[PDB]
């Protein structure tokens, strides 16, 4: 299978035509996505098989072929880019200043950009192109719009 | 049965479309990993 670092679409044929269910990041031979995209299922990369390695429904994260590799953090100050990979449409960088999810367990970056649910797992980047977390788990607001956490895993 | 396709390099691109606001929201995270607005 293709193991080149970068961003990938996650597709299924179990529905009408070929449907994009989400997005992920290949880094150091590990594929990183959100749990709600795959539900922990194995993946194909050509004729190669990717098996889940680590997963947590509460973090809504999952890794294939090895442990979670991405440990960059939003600095709490600078603008970021959502590298959106919408269904049918080319990768596009969107630059934004994240808001803040306030929780009992601490504050998290949040990005307020509308994209379809099939965009879930697209990476959020810092100015050095490091992945500071993934887009696709968040909350619906008074407007009707969506606000995603900047979801980041832990590296060991 | 799910498969992946490459869609680009992961790169900061100078002069990308700048958009979106920066809202400060009170939220709760449940055991199913679903966020909700606390009010
Ligand atoms: C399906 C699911 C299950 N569990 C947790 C979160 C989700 N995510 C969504 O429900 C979702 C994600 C987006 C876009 C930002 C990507 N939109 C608009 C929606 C409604």
């Amino acid at each position: 299978g293709e193991t080149t670092d970068g961003v990938y679409r996650v597709m299924t044929r179990r529905l009408l035509g070929s449907t994009q269910v989400g997005v992920g990041v290949m880094q150091e031979g590990v594929f990183h996505t959100m749990w709600h995209v795959t539900k922990g299922a194995a993946l194909r990369s050509g004729e190669g098989r990717l098996d889940p390695y680590w997963g947590d429904v509460k973090q809504d994260l999952v890794s294939y072929c090895g442990p979670w590799k991405l440990d960059a953090a939003w600095d709490g100050l600078s603008e970021v880019q959502l590298l959106a990979v919408p269904p049918g449409e080319r990768a596009k960088n969107i630059q934004t200043l994240p808001g803040i999810f306030k929780t009992k367990d601490g504050d998290i970056g949040a990005v307020a950009l509308d994209y379809p649910a099939g965009t879930s797992g697209s990476p959020i980047l810092d100015k050095c192109g490091r992945v500071i977390g993934l887009y696709g788990n968040g909350v619906v607001i008074k407007n009707g719009s969506y606000v995603s956490a900047i979801t980041q895993g832990k590296r060991e | 049965d799910m498969y992946i396709e490459r869609a680009g390099d992961i790169t900061w691109e100078k002069d990308a479309e700048v958009t979106g606001n920066s809202p400060r929201l009170d939220v709760a995270l449940d055991e199913s990993g679903d966020f909700s607005l606390v009010e």
